[PDB]
C-alpha cells in the first residue's frame, strides 16, 4: 500500500521495478524521495516515461510515485517500436530496468549500457555467467 | 653487460645497451662467410648511431677476415614500402652484386625490414643466413624473435611468406634515442602482452616503471642515460616470455594473440593512421572484458590492466581522448558488423599473469558483439540458478575503517 | 597396378599407367581439406586426358566430401611464363578466391609448373600442401 524511505533513498528504483509487476487493487505509492532529483537528474519523471514504455501506468505523486502493476508480464513495446530504455548515463536506471526487461517475449533493449561503472562496473557481467541469462548488443548506424 | 635468451635450445638473442662492439665481434667471428650484406632504412642510414655500427663493421673485418666484403642497401621507409616489388629490388641487388648461398644478411631495421629481408633470406638461393638487428621497441619484442617473415599483398597484410629462423637477434637498446615518442609508446603495448599472459612479477615492476618512463619519453629529446638498467630489463621478460613459448611448439603460441583478435579487426579498418600497438591495447581491454564476461577473470584485474595501459598513454577504448585525434575522421569506420566477421578464438585471461587452461578457447559472436558496444539487449529470463550466491562490491564504509584500525593496532 | 617408391621414409611416389582413378581416390581421402586447387597449362587443359582427371575429381568429391570446393587455374605454358610476375597471378588468384592455410594445390603440369606452383605453395600462407602431378617424362 504505502512505504516511506527516509534513509533508504538509494533503493527506490529497485523498489519501483518490482512494484511494477505486483498486481492488485491497491497500488504502490512510495513517497519521501525528494532528494533523488539532485543526484544527476529528475529520475521521478524517468519512471513515468519508461514504465509507460512497458505498458504499466505510473503517475507522479507530489513527493513520490504511485506505481500500478498489470501482470508479471507487460505490454509489447520493443526497439522496433519508437525508442528503447533511456538510461541518461546513470547506474541506477540501467541496473533497475534490467530486472524488468527479461519478462517480455522479445528482448528489451536498454540504451547506454556501460554507464554502470560508477558503482557496479560488472553488473551485466554477473547477469550472464552467474545468472544464466543471454545478453546481446546492438549498434544503430 | 649482455644478457642472453635461449631460443630453440641455442642462446642467440643478445640483449644490452650500447653493445655496438659486441654486434660486430660476434657475427664475423662465429658466423664465417665471404659476403656480408647490411640492408637498412634510409632514415636509419642517416642516423649517427648507424655510423657507429657499420664503421665498426668496416674496420673490424680487416682485422679478422681481410678477404671478405661489405655490401649495403638502403630501402626507403614507409608501410607501403614492404611489398613484392621492393622485395624484388634486393632480390635483384644480391644477384647482380655476385652473391651466393653463403650470404649473411644483416637486417638492421624495424618490423618492416625484419619481415621483408627475412623473407628474402628465406628465398634467396633457397635459404641463406640472416642476422636480425632490430631497432624499434616493437620489433625487439615481437617480430625479430620467431622468424615469422612475410610481405604485403594488396589483398592482405602479412599473408605471403615463409618460416626462417634467424641466426642471431641482437637487442641493441642504444638505438632507441632516435625513436619518436609515438613509435616508442607503441612498443610498450607488446611488453604488457608478454607481462600479462605469462609473467606477473614483471608487471608489478612495470607499474613502478610507468611513472618515470613517461617523463623521460614525452620530453622530446629522450635522455636515456641513468635509466639504462630498467629499460634493458623491460625487453628481457618480453623475449623470455616469447622464446619460452616459441621453443614449446599451433599449441601454445596462440597465447601470444591476447588482443590480436579484436586488435586486428580494429587495425583492419583503422590501418594507415593507427599503429599496431595502438590497437592491440584496445584489444587487450576488450578481451579482458570478454573473459570477465564469462566468469573467468576477477574484476580487479581489468582495473589494474587498464591502469597500466593508460599510464603508458596507450588507448583503452576506441573513443579515448588521444585516439580520436590521431584516427580523426576514420573513427566512424568502426561498425559492429564489419569488425565481427573479420575476427573466433580468443585468449581468455584467467588472472594477471596466467592464461585460462593455457590454450585458446572458442567464444561465440554474441558475447563478442556485447563487449564492444555500449548497448545491451536483455533476453527473457528462462533459467536463473535456484542456488545462487552474489557478492557485490565490498562495503567501502567498514573497509576504510579497518585499514586505519589495523595500521594503529 | 601401382608401384610405390619411398621418399624420406614415407611411400608417397605413386607410379603406374592409367592411374586416373587412383589419383582422385587418394588425395581427397588421405589429405583432407576444404579447398582443392588444380593449376595447369592451357595446352594441357584442352587435352582429353585432363578431362578424364578433373571430371573424376569433380564427381568423386560429392560422394567423399560434399562440403569441399574445386578451383582451377590455367597459366599459359613456357619458360617465359615461369617468372615472378606470373607467379604473382596465382599468388593473387588464391587470395581473392577465398583460400586458407589448408589448400591442396594440385600442380598438374610439367617442369615449369612443378617449379613455380611448388614455390607458390612454399610461400602461400607461410606454407601449404602441394600434390605434384607431373606429365612430361623429364619432370616425372
Amino acid at each position: 500500500p504505502h512505504v516511506d524511505m527516509e534513509p533508504m533513498t538509494d533503493a527506490f528504483l529497485t523498489a519501483s521495478v518490482v512494484a511494477a509487476v505486483a498486481k492488485g487493487g491497491s497500488s504502490t505509492s512510495i513517497t519521501g524521495i525528494a532528494n533523488q532529483r539532485v543526484k544527476e537528474c529528475n529520475r521521478i519523471e524517468a519512471m513515468v516515461t519508461e514504465l509507460a514504455k512497458f505498458g504499466v501506468p505510473a503517475n507522479e505523486l507530489p513527493d513520490g510515485i504511485e506505481i500500478h502493476g498489470i501482470d508479471i508480464e507487460d505490454l509489447k513495446t520493443p526497439e522496433i517500436s519508437k525508442r528503447g530504455v533511456s538510461s541518461y548515463d546513470d547506474h541506477r536506471v540501467a541496473m533497475s530496468f534490467s530486472l524488468l526487461a527479461g519478462l517480455c517475449k522479445e528482448p528489451v533493449l536498454i540504451l547506454e549500457r556501460s554507464t554502470t561503472g560508477k558503482t557496479w562496473p560488472g553488473w551485466w557481467d554477473i547477469l550472464h555467467s552467474k545468472f544464466k541469462i543471454e545478453l546481446d548488443g546492438y549498434e544503430p548506424p | 653487460s649482455i644478457e642472453k635468451v635461449p631460443i630453440l635450445g641455442k642462446e642467440t638473442i643478445h640483449v644490452g645497451y650500447g653493445i655496438a662492439d659486441h654486434i660486430v665481434r660476434e657475427v664475423i667471428a662465429n658466423l664465417a662467410s665471404s659476403t656480408y650484406v647490411i640492408v637498412t632504412d634510409t632514415n636509419m642510414a642517416r642516423t649517427p648511431q648507424y655510423s657507429k655500427l657499420t664503421d665498426d663493421f668496416k674496420t673490424n673485418l680487416s682485422e679478422k677476415r681481410p678477404e671478405s666484403r661489405l655490401l649495403t642497401y638502403c630501402v626507403s621507409p614507409g608501410e607501403n614500402n614492404k611489398n613484392r616489388a621492393t622485395k624484388a629490388a634486393v632480390e635483384d641487388f644480391l644477384l647482380q652484386q655476385g652473391c651466393t648461398r653463403d650470404t649473411v644478411i644483416l637486417a638492421v631495421g624495424g618490423g618492416v625490414i625484419g619481415d621483408m629481408i627475412g623473407f628474402v633470406a628465406a628465398t634467396f638461393m633457397r635459404g641463406v643466413r640472416v642476422v636480425q638487428v632490430p631497432t624499434t621497441l616493437l620489433a625487439m619484442v615481437d617480430s625479430s624473435v620467431g622468424g615469422k617473415t612475410a610481405i604485403d599483398t594488396p589483398l592482405g597484410k602479412n599473408f605471403i611468406g615463409a618460416f626462417h629462423q634467424p641466426e642471431y637477434v641482437f637487442c641493441d637498446v642504444s638505438f632507441l634515442e632516435t625513436l619518436p615518442a609515438r613509435q616508442f609508446i607503441n612498443g610498450m603495448a607488446e611488453v604488457v602482452k608478454t607481462a600479462a599472459i605469462w609473467n606477473e612479477e614483471e608487471f608489478t615492476r612495470l607499474e613502478n616503471f610507468s611513472k618515470k618512463f613517461l617523463s623521460v619519453v614525452t620530453s622530446k629529446k629522450p635522455d636515456l642515460q641513468s635509466i639504462k638498467a630498467e629499460l634493458v630489463k623491460t625487453v628481457l621478460e618480453s623475449v623470455r616470455v616469447k622464446a619460452g613459448v616459441v621453443s614449446s611448439d599451433a599449441g601454445l603460441r596462440n597465447l601470444l594473440n591476447f588482443g590480436h583478435t579484436i586488435g586486428h579487426a580494429i587495425e583492419a579498418v583503422l590501418t594507415p593512421e593507427a599503429l599496431h600497438g595502438e590497437c592491440v591495447s584496445i584489444g587487450m581491454i576488450k578481451e579482458a572484458e570478454l573473459s570477465r564476461y564469462l566468469g573467468i577473470l576477477p574484476p580487479v584485474a581489468v582495473a589494474r590492466l587498464s591502469k597500466c595501459l593508460v599510464a603508458y598513454g596507450l588507448p583503452v577504448s576506441i573513443d579515448d581522448k588521444e585516439f580520436l585525434k590521431k584516427v580523426g575522421p576514420k573513427r566512424h569506420y568502426v561498425e559492429i558488423d564489419i569488425l565481427l566477421k573479420k575476427m573466433i578464438r580468443c585468449v581468455l585471461l584467467e588472472k594477471i599473469g596466467k592464461c585460462y587452461q593455457l590454450k585458446a578457447h572458442q567464444v561465440s559472436k554474441q558475447d563478442l558483439s556485447f563487449v564492444l558496444t555500449d548497448e545491451v539487449l536483455v533476453h527473457p529470463f528462462t533459467n536463473p540458478p535456484k542456488e545462487n550466491i552474489i557478492v557485490p562490491p565490498g562495503s567501502k564504509s567498514i573497509s576504510n575503517r579497518a585499514l586505519i584500525l589495523a595500521a594503529l593496532g
